[PDB]
């Protein structure tokens, strides 16, 4: 199990951790004044207050699936003309 | 200092820092625990 | 209100209401009201299970180390009982899963729809008892001696005693596992060895807690 | 200090705006504008009121143990007073690993309360710790006055004496910090430890300088 | 200008006003701040005390008779050894019988802590019944010598004080036996021989 | 008001009400009024204990000149075991100290016989219990004599201890040694620290003095800074 198997989950946990923390920050700067100027000059303070929040990302991600908040409504996403 | 810290927060500077820490961590890990092929 | 840390900023969704609300949600996990409700039930279940388990690992041990019983170590009783009873692991576990699954199913649906198990006609004669009072508090068949019916402040005391004792028991179980994982001995053994030379027998001087190579 | 016309660092050069002169030992000395931010000033002031205080205790030790070792009294010099065997205890014998862990554990508790009050003033004074309230309050940043931290009542007494005392602390602390670099740099050049270096310099003052020590001046 | 203080010169705890018998204002850990709990805790002092008065008179007495020699081989058995001493039935049977007996008296008494004045009545004999009494003080048949008229107040402040002393006494007997490993009278005699060197400190230092 | 240094100015906190006030607070210790009140109790208690001690040390040298006051405990046969004597001493002192302190905490609370309420000490000032069967002269005059005598005694004790560490004898023996060679027994004549040299007086006190089989650590006060 130590080969590939166990290592698989290890990456998945950190991978989802990185992704979840990123979306947490993105969705906080969205709304805040000029959200485009907090992507170039990163708010290191708030970015450092969201890193540990991704430790229990699996618990929070599921709670969002079982609440319909992880994804967006299909009638609010712009789509290319068919 | 408010505006120097603003510069040290810009994407290029923050990425340079984050990566250096991550790289050094992996280097130091292999330095003390070398040849990590399997999780045993 | 007492807080997990003096000066710590209380979240917002943790308004003093749940038993043990010390304002500890650093990673804002219980932000969702529904999530908080399920987590509340999950906590109570975890604490109650741990309390009835650490009592089955410490109590039986303290009496074995006092000559009263002969119960084996918690990390060895499983095999001793298996060879003692003779029941195969597979069959023993499967039966347990089915029984636990049924009781969990009823509690699960009662959360999904509060006070639903008391459906007229469901459990032959007993459905009424299967009503429930508040989230993780199925008053009625449970709590028979009616200790949570005295006043509205004996409930709030007996409920802070369940949570603080549970949280402690839950951490105690984690400790016992880690203690044996590193020390390789029973919990009492670890405590006795520590009290012997308190300043020379800690997690630091175990060899596994901190693999000091440098 | 404690004045708009307080003596400055480079007579002539004007003092920084953030350095008004109120802060203890203010001489308008921030060439690289490190404390340009007001919040940075508060943190830097607290940090200085932390390094200097520890430095002062550390200097008192390197000087008392050294004075002892020179007079003859069995005292290991600051540099070799770590390999010295740890003393036993009624509870049991001391282990380096446990000693370090216990030292950090205790420090974490105190540091948390100190920083928490620094971030949230009066936060510790909530009777949470055994009812201690005002004693856990902070008279000023870096000044945790009370009946547990200022027992004699210098702060509670004459403010002029308190203010004067505040200047003494800052000046003495800055000196101790500089002195400490000495104790370390004189060791990492002479290899003898202070009070032996003071004794050598007072026996041949002209031929016992930093220049003649091998490490300081490489060519000489 | 109030009740005696456990430590003269100290203020009385707010919850401890003086209504309770023996209310010398002593609750440093604020254990009985809750009035509802103060009510339970009060009854528990009485029961724990009354039972310890009998326990102290159940250890000192047998040893006293044993010391005088008046006590039989039974008294010659130390209290911390009476358990092994044989009688007629094994230790288990005695405990089980006392349990069933206790269940009736205990539950009947509880009916009074829970609904005050709802147990005073002979179940077998409707005619027989105890008169009204404070929860904790049964009276009636429980006071055959009829001392419930002659200064109940100071006879009650006599009980709590004796009870508290008897409770500390049973603590001393166990603690002394826990360390000295001897009967209470033996420890007392060891003291009255060299009292300036048989103090707990000297004994524990020797240990 | 007489001042410790004629021509000096007494600190504001020392307006002068406490007996024996001489405007002496160079470091401004009793700046806090409550702190000064405590220090005042400390000064009187220290003086009274020191006054009894200094006198005892001198007497125990006129009567029994053999036993040295410093090592008297190890040179005297206690009628009772130290453990027993210490035990009784602890409870005895603990009781008086508690009642003594309670008065300072809440004045006029412990001013009564707890065993016999009939007995009750009359109203009194803190630091002055009320035991004044005989007062030879004005109370304040005697108060000043008590504090001046006490302050002198406290200084004398430190002198007794330090002299007992530099020399190895008591106060009377040391004074005689001075009276014999006055210009060659002074501290200057026995210890000199020059910018290059360090002559410190030998510590005549064994680092550890065994007592009844238990070696008791007896350190020479800051032997390193003499
Ligand atoms: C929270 C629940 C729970 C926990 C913490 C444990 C823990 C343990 N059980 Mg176990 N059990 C639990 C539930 C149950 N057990 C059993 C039936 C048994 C048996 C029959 C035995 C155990 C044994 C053990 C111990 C060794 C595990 C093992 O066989 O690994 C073997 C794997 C390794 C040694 C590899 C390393 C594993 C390590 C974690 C890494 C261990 C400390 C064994 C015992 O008694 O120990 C001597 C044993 O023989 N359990 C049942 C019945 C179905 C359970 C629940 O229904
Ligand atoms: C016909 C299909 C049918 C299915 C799939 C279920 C399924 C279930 N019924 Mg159920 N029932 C079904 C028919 C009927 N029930 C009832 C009357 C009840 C009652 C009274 C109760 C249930 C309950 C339950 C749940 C018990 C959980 C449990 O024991 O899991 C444990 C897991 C197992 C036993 C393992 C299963 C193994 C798997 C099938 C094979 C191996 C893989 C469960 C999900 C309970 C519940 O939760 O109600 C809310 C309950 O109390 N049923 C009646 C008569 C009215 C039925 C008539 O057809
Ligand atoms: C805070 C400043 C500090 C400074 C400037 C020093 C400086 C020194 N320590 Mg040291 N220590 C300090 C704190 C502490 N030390 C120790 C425990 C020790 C030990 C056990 C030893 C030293 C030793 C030494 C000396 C040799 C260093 C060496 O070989 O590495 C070893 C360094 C360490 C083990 C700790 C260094 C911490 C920085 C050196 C002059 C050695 C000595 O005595 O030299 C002869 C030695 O054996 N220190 C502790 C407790 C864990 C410290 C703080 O808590
Ligand atoms: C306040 C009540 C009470 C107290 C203070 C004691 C105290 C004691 N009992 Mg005991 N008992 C009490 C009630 C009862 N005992 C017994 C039956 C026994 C027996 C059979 C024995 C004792 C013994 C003892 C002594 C040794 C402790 C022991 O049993 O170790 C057991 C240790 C652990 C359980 C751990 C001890 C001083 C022992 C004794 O006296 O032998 C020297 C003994 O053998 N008791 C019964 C049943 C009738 C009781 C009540 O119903
Ligand atoms: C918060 C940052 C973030 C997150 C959560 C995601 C998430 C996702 N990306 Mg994406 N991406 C990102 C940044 C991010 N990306 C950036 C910066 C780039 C430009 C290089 C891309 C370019 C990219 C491409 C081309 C594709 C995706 C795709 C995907 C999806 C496939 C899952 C996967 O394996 O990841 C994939 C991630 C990558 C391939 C590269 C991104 C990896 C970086 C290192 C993570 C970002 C870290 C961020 C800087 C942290 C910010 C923290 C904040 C405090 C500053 C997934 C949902 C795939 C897709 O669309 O699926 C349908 C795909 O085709 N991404
Ligand atoms: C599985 C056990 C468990 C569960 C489900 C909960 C659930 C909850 N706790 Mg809790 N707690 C626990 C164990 C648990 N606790 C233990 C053992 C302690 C002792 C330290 C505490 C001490 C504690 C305090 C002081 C407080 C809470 C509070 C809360 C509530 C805040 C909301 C929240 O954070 O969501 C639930 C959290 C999760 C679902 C995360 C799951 C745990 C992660 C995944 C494990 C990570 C490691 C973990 C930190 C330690 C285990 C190793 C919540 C319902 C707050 C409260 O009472 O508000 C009403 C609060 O003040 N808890
Ligand atoms: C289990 C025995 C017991 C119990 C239940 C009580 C209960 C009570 N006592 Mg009490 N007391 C006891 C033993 C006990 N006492 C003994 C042995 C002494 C002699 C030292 C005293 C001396 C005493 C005084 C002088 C006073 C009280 C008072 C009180 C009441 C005040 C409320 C309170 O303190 O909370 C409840 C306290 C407890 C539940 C104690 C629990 C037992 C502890 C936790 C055991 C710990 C180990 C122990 C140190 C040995 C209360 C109902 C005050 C009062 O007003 O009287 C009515 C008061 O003035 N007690
Ligand atoms: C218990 C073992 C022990 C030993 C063998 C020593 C030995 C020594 N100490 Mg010392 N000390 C100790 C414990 C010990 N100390 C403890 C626990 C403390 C903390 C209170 C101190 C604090 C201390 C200070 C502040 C000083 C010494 C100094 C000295 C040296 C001066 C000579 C002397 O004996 O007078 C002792 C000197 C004193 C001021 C006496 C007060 C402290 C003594 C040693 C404690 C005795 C009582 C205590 C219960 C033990 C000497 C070699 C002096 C020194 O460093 O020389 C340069 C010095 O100034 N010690
Ligand atoms: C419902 C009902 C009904 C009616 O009402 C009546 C009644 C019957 C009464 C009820 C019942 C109830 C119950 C069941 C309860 C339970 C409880 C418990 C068991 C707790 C525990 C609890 C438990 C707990 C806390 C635990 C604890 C533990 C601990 C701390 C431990 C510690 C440790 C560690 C880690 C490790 C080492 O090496 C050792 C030590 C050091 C030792
Ligand atoms: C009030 C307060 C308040 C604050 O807040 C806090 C604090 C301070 C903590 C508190 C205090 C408390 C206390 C002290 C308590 C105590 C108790 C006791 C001791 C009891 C006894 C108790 C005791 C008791 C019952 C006793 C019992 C006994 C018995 C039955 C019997 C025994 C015996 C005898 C006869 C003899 C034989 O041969 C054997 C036997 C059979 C074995
Ligand atoms: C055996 C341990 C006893 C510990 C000493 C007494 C318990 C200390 C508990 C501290 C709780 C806060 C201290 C007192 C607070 C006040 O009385 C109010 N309850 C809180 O404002």
């Amino acid at each position: 199990a130590g080969e590939v198997f166990i290592p698989t989950f290890g990456f998945l946990y950190v991978a989802g951790w990185i992704g979840y923390v990123g979306r947490l920050y993105l969705n906080m700067v969205k709304g805040e004044a000029k959200p485009t100027e907090k992507e170039i000059i990163i708010d290191v303070p708030a970015a450092l207050r969201l890193t540990w929040q991704g430790a229990t990302w699996p618990v929070q991600v599921v709670a969002e699936l079982r609440a319909n908040t992880l994804t967006e409504k299909a009638e609010n996403i712009t789509i290319s003309p068919r | 200092m408010k505006n120097f810290t603003t510069y040290l927060s810009t994407a290029p500077v923050v990425a340079l820092a984050w990566f250096t820490v991550t790289a050094a961590l992996l280097i130091e890990i292999n330095r003390f625990f070398p040849d990590p092929l399997v999780f045993s | 209100r007492p807080l997990w840390m003096p000066g710590a900023t209380v979240p917002a969704h943790l308004k003093g209401e749940l038993a043990g609300d010390f304002g500890f949600d650093p990673l804002n996990l219980g932000k969702d009201p529904q999530a908080l409700r399920w987590y509340q039930q999950a906590e109570l279940v975890h604490g109650r299970t741990a309390m009835t388990a650490v009592a089955g690992i410490l109590i039986p041990g303290l009496l074995t180390k006092a000559g009263v019983l002969n119960v084996p170590e918690w990390y060895e009783a499983g095999k001793v009982s298996a060879e003692q009873t003779g029941i195969a692991l597979g069959p023993l576990l499967a039966v347990q899963l089915f029984m636990c699954g049924f009781v969990e199913g009823k509690r699960w649906m009662d959360f999904l729809k509060p006070g639903s198990q008391s459906e007229a006609g469901s459990f032959l004669g007993f459905e009424a008892s299967f009503k429930g009072t508040d989230n993780g508090y199925p008053g009625g068949p449970f709590d028979p001696m009616g200790m949570c019916n005295e006043s509205e402040a004996k409930t709030k005391d007996l409920k802070l005693k369940e949570i603080k004792n549970g949280r402690l028991a839950m951490l105690a179980c984690l400790g016992f596992a880690a203690q044996y994982g590193a020390t390789g001995k029973g919990p009492l053994d670890n405590l006795a060895d520590h009290l012997a030379a308190p300043l020379k027998t800690t997690f630091v001087d175990n060899g596994i807690s901190i693999p000091i190579h440098l | 200090a404690y004045g708009p016309d307080r003596p400055l660092w480079y007579p002539g050069n004007p003092a920084p705006a953030y350095l008004d002169g109120t802060l203890a030992g203010d001489y308008g000395f921030d060439p690289l504008g490190l404390s340009s931010d007001p919040e940075t000033m508060r943190w830097m002031v607290h940090a200085e009121l932390q390094n200097a205080r520890w430095a002062m205790l550390g200097a008192a030790g390197v000087l008392l143990t050294s004075i002892g070792a020179a007079v003859g009294l069995p005292f290991p010099e600051w540099y070799e007073a770590g390999a010295a065997p740890l003393p036993s205890t009624v509870h049991g014998d001391w282990s380096f690993g446990t000693l370090t862990a216990t030292m950090f554990l205790l420090f974490h508790w105190a540091e948390q309360k100190r920083i928490m009050d620094f971030r949230n003033p009066g936060s510790q004074g909530d009777g949470s710790f055994f009812g201690i309230t005002d004693d856990f309050k902070s008279k000023e940043n870096g000044y945790p006055g009370g009946r547990l931290f200022d027992p004699i009542g210098f702060s509670r007494g004459d403010e002029a004496m308190y203010k004067k005392y505040k200047q003494n602390e800052i000046v003495n602390g800055r000196l101790a910090m500089v002195a400490n670099l000495g104790f370390w740099a004189q060791y990492a050049a002479t290899g003898k430890g202070p009070i032996q270096n003071l004794a050598d310099h007072l026996a041949d003052p002209y031929h016992t300088t930093f220049t003649t020590n091998g490490v300081s001046v490489p060519f000489y | 200008a109030n009740r005696p203080s456990w430590f003269p010169g100290s203020k009385f705890p707010a919850h401890l006003d003086g209504t309770l018998p023996g209310d010398h204002g002593f609750d440093p850990l604020s254990l009985g701040v809750d009035p509802a709990k103060l009510k339970w805790y009060q009854q528990a002092e009485l029961q724990n005390g009354r039972w310890a008065m009998l326990g102290a008179a159940g250890i000192l007495v047998p040893d006293l008779l044993r010391a005088v020699g008046m006590g039989g081989p039974a008294a010659q058995v130390p209290w911390f050894e009476a358990g092994k001493y044989e009688y007629f039935a094994p230790p288990s049977a005695l405990f089980a019988s006392m349990m069933f007996l206790f269940a009736f008296v205990e539950f009947r008494r509880l009916q009074d802590i829970r609904k005050p004045g709802s147990a005073n009545q002979d179940p077998i004999f409707t005619n027989n019944k105890l008169p009204a009494g404070e929860v904790g003080y049964p009276g009636g048949i429980f006071d055959p010598l009829g001392y419930s008229k002659g200064n109940m107040e100071t006879l009650k402040l006599k009980e709590i004080k004796n009870a508290r002393l008897a409770m500390l006494g049973f603590a001393g007997f166990v603690a002394q036996y826990q360390t000295t490993g001897k009967t209470p009278l033996q420890n007392l005699s060891d003291h009255l021989a060299n009292p300036w060197s048989t103090t707990v400190l000297s004994n524990d230092l020797a240990r | 008001r007489p001042l410790w240094r004629p021509g000096s100015a007494p600190p504001a906190h020392l307006n002068g009400e406490l007996p024996g006030d001489f405007g002496f607070d160079p470091l401004g210790l009793g700046a806090n009024p409550e702190s000064l009140k405590w220090f005042a109790e400390s000064e009187r208690v220290h003086a009274r204990w020191a006054m009894l001690a200094v006198a005892g040390i001198l007497v125990q040298e006129v009567v029994k000149p053999d036993v040295f006051w410093y090592d008297a405990p190890t040179k005297i046969d206690l009628p009772f075991n130290i453990v027993g004597l210490l035990a009784f001493e602890f409870f005895a002192m603990h009781f008086v100290e508690l009642k003594r302190w309670q008065d300072f905490r809440n004045p006029g609370s412990v001013d009564a016989d707890p065993l016999f309420p009939s007995n009750k000490l009359a109203p009194h000032e803190v630091g002055y219990p009320g035991f004044a069967p005989f007062v030879p002269g004005p109370m304040e005059e005697l108060k000043v004599k008590e504090i001046k005598n006490g302050r002198l005694a406290m200084l004398a004790f430190i002198g007794f201890t330090m002299a007992a560490q530099v020399t190895g004898k008591g106060p009377l023996a040391a004074l005689s040694e001075h009276l014999a060679d006055p210009m060659g027994t002074t501290i200057f004549s026995k210890a000199v620290v020059v910018p290059g040299q360090v002559v410190q007086p030998e510590c005549k006190i064994p680092q550890f003095t065994d007592f009844q089989g238990t070696k008791i650590f007896t350190p020479c006060l800051f032997q390193g800074l003499w």
